[PDB]
RNA sequence: GCAGUCAAGCGUUCAUAGCGACAUUGCUUUUUGAUUCUUCGAUGUCGGCUCUUCCUAUCAUACCGAAGCAGAAUUCGGUAAGCGUUGGAUUGUUCACCCACUAAUAGGGAACGUGAGCUGGGUUUAGACCGUCGUGAGACAGGUUAGUUUUACCCUACUGAU
RNA sequence: CUCUUAAGGUAGCCAAAUGCCUCGUCAUCUAAUUAGUGACGCGCAUGAAUGGAUUAACGAGAUUCCCACUGUCCCUAUCUA
């Protein structure tokens, strides 16, 4: 039991994300570039496999 | 009934335990659903006791008792004697064996009216025991398997073996006892019978690792 | 059933690559027949067979000439050793052939048991004719004959003296004389006299349905040395041959057995005899003080063979005590 | 250390070694122990693992059964010799160094122990106690 | 007179055994850790084969070296006290090598089973780097 | 030896979860080379043992992120070198290959750490044997055996003491 | 039949103090052995008074293993001049 009107809420703060290709950070989806100096913010991203 | 529990993770009940109709031992293992294999079994039936024998843990293989008295080391001691007088009944007798060995419950194998003994114990034990419950006492053999509190367990209306008893033996020991009994395994092909389980008068206990198709045969053998 | 293939066609031609090929054939052939018999008994029945094609294609080359063979047999026991599917095969040709089969190493027997083998031919219509193999070295009318009894041949299981037989014509080792059956390969032959020749056969081997498991094929056939076993056909050493004549040769006292149960029994096993002989002749393990035992039973066994102990096998079928030393 | 060893122990005094050949008080035809191995038993250069009372060792035997010897073996040491304490302060010690051969969960493979066990070992690995006549 | 534990019917004898034949040919295994297919690798110009790491064998097709090599192939086989390994045939330009293995195994307490389990060698053809490294040359010894 | 960019594709459909040829930009001095600048009025030269420290390109341990992560078990990556990283048969061995325990049995450097600290199994003298070559003396970086390992009481450094 | 101006490794024997490839292959010994023993030999390059092979006895010769033994070691400690 989830009720999904609550599994949305949860799935924006855990599978609602994009990942750096070469930095592996969590960052939000609309994001171009990512967040750290580490990685100079590169744009190099995709989504969060939440699906299969 | 064949209730199935685990002392802390091992399966051998007839070690940690020990069960009669009088009273009940347990060592001190916590894992509360252990001992609620027989706080809800039983009402006030008979006494629980928490007991911890010459500092050990293994009560069943150390102590080998009867419903109207009981066998306990040389090796113990008064501190954890007085407990076991105190929080029992009178109706049962507690005597420190003075004896060579220390087992009791690997070398004796009794029920309130019979017994079954190690060849080679000592000729004043072979009398304290019977001066102490008046019971008769067999020391022969089980198989070859001189150790007879472990691969026999024993209520008064139905007992059991392991599986290398002969066909003679098996059919020897109904003559003895005039009890059945059957050639059976316990806790997935374990053959210390004796010590991987106990038994009463209506109460079975097993491991839980133990399987329905000897559940079922315990069921039949111990009951009637 | 069947232990040897056909040989036909040969048709005084051309085309060596094919005319072999269809030989190639009759391997696929024969060789489909091993098979089916394995499978055909139980699962496993290990024979000493052979799988490379060139061994046998040798073997298709040293009859066609060679026209008249002999067949050396040992006689420590013929049961296993005589062939069963070649007077089905060397006749058909209508050419010169007949093997007539012999027996031979023929002088580790003693003179009135050897009518016992005599006795085994007479009555089931057999050719046969006792002569040796290391002691010649240069119907009841007869009782032993020497050597004095075109190509001709001879075959061999393994080590019937295939090398030490061929000083039955001259007698001077022309091929070499081994400890293993495993040298002899890459047909010889042997010419002399102008008129009779010989043609040397290669190693071989014959397999076999009967006795197989519990044998004591380990008796002339497989090399000593690099056996892993060393416990099953020194099983049946411990069988035969009394405890009271090992015990008074070699010169040691292994024990009585006391486990006179059923588990041991009497006339002891290969568990309890060597144990009492390494610790008496000194060879150790490397890393404990034990009987090395397995390294006893290679040394027992090779005189077991060579002919320092002795035991021949009655022909037809189960008699207790047939041989006397 | 727990593969089948039900309880926890004190420290008992390392009296074996490795390259120790003890007894096997068992009736599985074995006649003694070569120990190779200690199980726990961490590391120290030029320090070799030994064993103590109750402990599981991996081990190999040298004399009986053809059967048994070239292969390794869990085993249960359950006699010493090096005095060890208990913590009534009184200490003990046998006259033969003995042990048993096991399962890797700590069950048995004999029918008995010839001879006297320790109650270190008995009320920790508990199928001992389901075979042992005497516990000291 | 026991009962088999897991299904109850079959009595067994006091010989000393466990559950049914059934259930232990069904259920209880002693054969697992190894693939019953081993790749290995083969040389066409040069008929030899090698292990993974080591000296090509260079033993025959159906040699009986072989064996000795096979067993050397890295399973959990050389745990368990092996006999009579002999091959059974196979056609040869099907590329696959059978042979038929057999343990004996200890069950739960002290009883020994026989086995019949089968694996499979497949060949793979090589392009005999050292051989070829042999014909090329990039230095003088 | 180590790492990175393209991404032609592999990856049940799914370039990049992991992988990734065709090419290409680099890093290192723990490999083998190349060169001959220093030392020929000698810097004591292999390995092992003992012992201290440092490095990160982290095997384990801590908090984490990322997956073709349901759990368990695993793979990739990051902060990170604070603390650990073994006993043994064989080999003179560096190297190696196994057995076994283990949280793990990571890689490396300090005149290829350390011989007025050790050992001398080895190479690398003289004795001597075998094989091949050489007419021959003799040669072999081919195999086998035997073969002296020196001194600190001085300055510094360090441990400790006035 | 022969080719090389003569002959063409016979008996025997071995990865042996002779074998580069070589930690040769197999078996055995060990928990595990590049060592060791036996066997196999197209033997780079064994071999017959440049003596071959086998040998009881002997050896401050070289090598492997084992029973016993022990501070060689685990792991150091202590006593005396
Ligand atoms: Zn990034
Ligand atoms: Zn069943
Ligand atoms: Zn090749």
């Amino acid at each position: 039991i989830i009720e999904p009107s609550l599994k949305a809420l949860a799935s924006k703060y855990n599978c609602d994300k994009s990942v750096c290709r070469k930095c592996y950070a969590r960052l939000p989806p609309r994001a171009t570039n990512c967040r750290k100096r580490k990685c100079g913010h590169t744009n190099q991203l995709r989504p969060k496999k939440k699906l299969k | 009934m064949a209730t199935r529990t685990q002392f802390e993770n091992s399966n051998e009940i007839g070690v940690f335990s020990k069960l009669t109709n009088t009273y009940c031992l347990v060592a001190v293992g916590g894992s509360e659903n252990f001992y609620s294999a027989f706080e809800a079994e039983l009402g006030d039936a008979i006494p629980i006791v928490h007991t911890t024998i010459a500092g050990t843990r293994i009560i069943g293989r150390m102590t080998a008792g009867n419903r109207r008295g009981l066998l306990v080391p040389t090796q113990t001691t008064d501190q954890e004697l007085q407990h076991l007088r105190n929080s029992l009944p009178d109706s049962v007798k507690i005597q420190r064996v003075e004896e060579r060995l220390s087992a009791l419950g690997n070398v004796i194998c009794c029920n309130d009216y019979v017994a079954l003994v190690h060849p080679d114990i000592d000729r004043e034990t072979e009398e304290l025991i019977s001066d102490v419950l008046g019971v008769e006492v067999f020391r022969q053999t089980i198989s070859g398997n001189i150790l007879v509190g472990s691969y026999c367990s024993l209520s008064n209306q139905g007992g059991l073996v392991h599986p290398q008893t002969s066909v003679q033996d098996q059919e020897e020991l109904s003559s003895l006892l005039q009890v059945p009994l059957v050639a059976g395994t316990v806790n997935r092909g374990s053959s210390v019978v004796g010590a991987g389980m106990v038994v009463n008068d209506y109460l079975a206990v097993t491991g839980l690792d133990t399987t329905a198709p000897e559940l079922s045969v315990i069921e039949s053998i111990f009951r009637l | 059933d069947l232990i040897v293939p056909r040989r036909p066609e040969w048709n005084e031609g051309m085309s060596k690559f094919q005319l072999d090929r269809q030989e190639k054939e009759a391997f696929l052939e024969w060789r489909r027949k091993l098979a089916h018999l394995q499978e055909s008994n139980e699962d496993l029945l290990l024979t000493p067979f052979e799988r490379n094609i060139e061994v046998w294609k040798q073997l298709w080359r040293v009859v066609e000439r060679s026209d008249l063979v002999v067949q050396i047999v040992d006689a420590r026991n013929p049961l296993l050793f005589r062939s069963v599917d070649l007077e089905r095969y060397v006749k058909e040709s209508d050419d010169r052939k007949a093997n007539l089969l012999l027996v031979n190493k023929a002088d580790l027997l003693t003179k009135k048991q050897r009518i016992a083998w005599a006795k085994y031919f007479i009555s089931k219509n057999i050719s046969f004719t006792f002569y040796s193999a290391l002691r010649a070295n240069q119907v009841m009318e007869k009782v032993k004959i020497l050597s004095i009894d075109i190509n001709i041949g001879l075959v061999g299981y393994p080590n019937v003296g295939k090398s030490s037989t061929i000083n039955s014509l001259v007698g001077a080792k022309k091929v070499s004389v081994s400890s293993t059956p495993g040298k002899t390969k890459h047909f010889q032959t042997i010419k002399l006299s102008d008129s009779v020749m010989l043609c040397d056969c290669p190693g071989l081997v014959f397999p076999n349905f009967a006795y197989n498991k519990g044998e004591l094929v380990c008796n002339g056939v497989l090399p000593i040395d690099q056996l892993r076993d060393y416990i099953g056909p020194a099983g049946l050493v411990a069988e035969r041959i009394p405890k009271y004549y090992i015990e008074a040769i070699y010169g040691i006292h292994i024990q009585t057995k006391s486990r006179d149960e059923g588990g041991n029994g009497d006339i002891p096993t290969a568990q309890e005899l060597l144990v009492a002989y390494a610790r008496a002749r000194g060879y150790m393990t490397q890393g404990y003080g034990s009987a090395d035992e397995p390294r006893a039973s290679r040394y027992i066994l090779k005189d077991y063979v060579n002919g320092k102990l002795l035991y021949v096998n009655p022909p037809p079928h189960l008699e207790d005590d047939t041989p006397y030393t | 250390s727990g593969n089948g060893a039900q309880g926890t122990k004190f420290r008992i005094s390392l009296g074996l070694p490795v390259g120790a050949i003890m007894n096997c008080a068992d009736n599985s035809g074995a006649r003694n122990l070569y120990i190779i191995a200690v199980k726990g038993s961490g590391s120290r250069l030029n320090r070799l693992p030994a064993a103590s009372l109750g402990d599981m060792v991996m081990a190999t035997v040298k004399k009986g059964k053809p059967e048994l010897r070239k292969k390794v073996m869990p085993a249960i040491v359950v006699r010493q010799a090096k005095s060890w304490r208990r913590r009534d302060g009184v200490f003990l010690y046998f006259e033969d160094n003995a042990g048993v051969i096991a399962n890797p969960k700590g069950e048995m493979k004999g029918s008995a122990i010839t001879g006297p066990v320790g109650k270190e070992c008995a009320d920790l690995w508990p199928r001992v106690a389901s075979n042992s006549g005497v516990v000291v | 007179t026991l009962l088999c534990c897991n299904c109850g019917t079959p009595i067994d004898g006091s010989t000393g055994l466990v559950m049914c034949y059934d259930c232990i040919k069904l259920t209880v295994d002693i054969t697992q850790g190894i693939p019953r297919e081993a790749n290995i690798s083969f040389c066409r110009n040069c008929e030899r084969f090698l292990q993974p790491p080591g000296q090509w064998i260079r033993a025959e097709l159906e040699s009986r070296e072989l064996l000795a090599i096979c067993l050397r192939r890295l399973k959990g086989l050389t745990k368990v006290r092996l006999v009579d390994a002999s091959f059974i045939w196979t056609e040869p330009h099907s590329r696959r090598i059978r042979i038929k293995l057999t343990v004996q195994g200890e069950a739960m307490t002290n009883t020994i089973i026989q086995q019949t389990f089968e694996v499979e060698y497949i060949v793979i053809a090589m392009q005999c780097p050292d051989c070829a490294r042999s014909y090329t040359t990039n230095t003088w010894r």
